[PDB]
């Protein structure tokens, strides 16, 4: 499950080669109630990322910001 | 609403909710020590914040 | 110029108790040894006392399995004064299984031949109802001293199996102790003592070989009295 096998799988022919770590696999849903502080906790990581990104596209594009500023 | 009392319990570790069982009440023959949980009792809040 | 006291005598009266006695020791001598030897071998021994059953239909020692007529904590507390010696490995499982009327006893374990019972003729509990089985597993290990079952829940290694019931260790051996001192044999001189010891045991330890380890541990003990 963590890595598919082709030299150890001939009976599945080794449709592919050994290492292959491309999308081999898919699921279908996931509720996780009680698993919703987790969920959160993943959410506040997310905005976390997203803010940081939209403040170095608004920044480091233009080199930060060449301007008198407060602290 | 009313509360629930399910185990959909937050910002508590894997042992903590090993104890209980899909319902939320501890399973019979139990070695609980202090400072567990037996019942997993969740309210909801007012939202009071958007 | 001191008389080295050599083993020379033991006397079992009884399988459950004996005696043991020492042949010349020096006058003064007969508090010293007799006195620290008495508290060793009532203190620290090898024990090797069940420590943990997993009974076949039941989910904690409160309740009360159907067709026996004794409380399961009764039945805990009556399997803690069972004596068993461990010659094998410091760890045995034992396997219990009887149905049809009449009690259970120790020739009632299964008998492999690592481990040896001491007390067949001990009872464990009646039986009353004709088609009653009861299937328990029996855990023994070695040990010393007096573990409680309080303290070793700190092995925190996921051991929280439902089935699984602990019991409060007994590891000690020996459970009464005596020992005096008299005039010993002429010896062509004057004032020679020996002391005797009545040890009794539950059966698992000969007194030769708890005489050897007691004064063993007591003598490798006091070899730190050499200082710089």
């Amino acid at each position: 499950t963590k890595e598919i096998t082709l030299e150890a799988a001939r009976y599945e022919d080794e449709s592919l080669n050994l290492g292959d770590y491309v999308e081999d696999q898919i699921e279908s849903v996931t509720f996780d109630r009680i698993t919703t502080q987790t969920a959160k906790q993943v959410i506040v990581q997310k905005v976390r990322e997203a803010e940081r990104a939209m403040v170095v596209d608004q920044f480091r594009e233009h080199e930060g910001e060449i301007i008198t500023g407060v602290v | 609403g009313p509360e629930e009392i399910t185990a959909d319990i937050p910002n508590v570790g894997e042992a903590a909710l090993s104890k209980l069982d899909e319902s939320g009440i501890v399973y019979i023959g139990a070695e609980v020590t202090g400072g567990d949980i037996l019942v997993g009792k969740v309210t909801p809040k007012g939202e009071t914040q958007l | 110029e001191f008389l080295k006291p050599r083993l020379v005598d033991i006397e079992q009266v009884s399988s459950t108790h004996a005696k043991v006695t020492l042949e010349p020791l020096e006058r003064g001598f007969g508090h010293t040894l007799g006195n620290a030897l008495r508290r060793i071998l009532l203190s620290s021994m090898p024990g090797c006392a069940v420590t943990e059953v997993e009974i076949d239909g039941v989910l904690h020692e409160y309740s009360t399995k159907e067709g026996v007529q004794e409380d399961i904590l009764e039945i805990l507390l009556n399997l803690k004064g069972l004596a068993v010696r461990v010659q094998g490995k410091d760890e045995v499982i034992l396997t219990l299984n009887k149905s049809g009327i009449g009690p259970v006893t120790a020739a009632d374990i299964t008998h492999d031949g690592d481990v040896e019972i001491v007390k067949p003729q001990h009872v464990i509990c009646h039986l009353t109802d004709e088609n009653a089985s009861i299937s328990m597993r029996i855990k023994v290990q070695r040990g010393r001293g007096y573990v409680p079952a309080s303290t070793r829940i700190h092995s925190e290694e996921d051991e929280r199996p439902i089935g699984r019931l602990l019991v409060d260790a007994c590891y000690s051996p020996v459970e009464r102790i005596a020992y005096n001192v008299e005039a010993a044999r002429v010896e062509q001189r004057t004032d020679l003592d020996k002391l005797v010891i009545e040890m009794e045991t539950n059966g698992t330890i000969d007194p030769e070989e708890a005489i050897r380890r007691a004064a063993t541990i007591l003598a490798e003990q006091l070899e730190a009295f050499v200082d710089l």
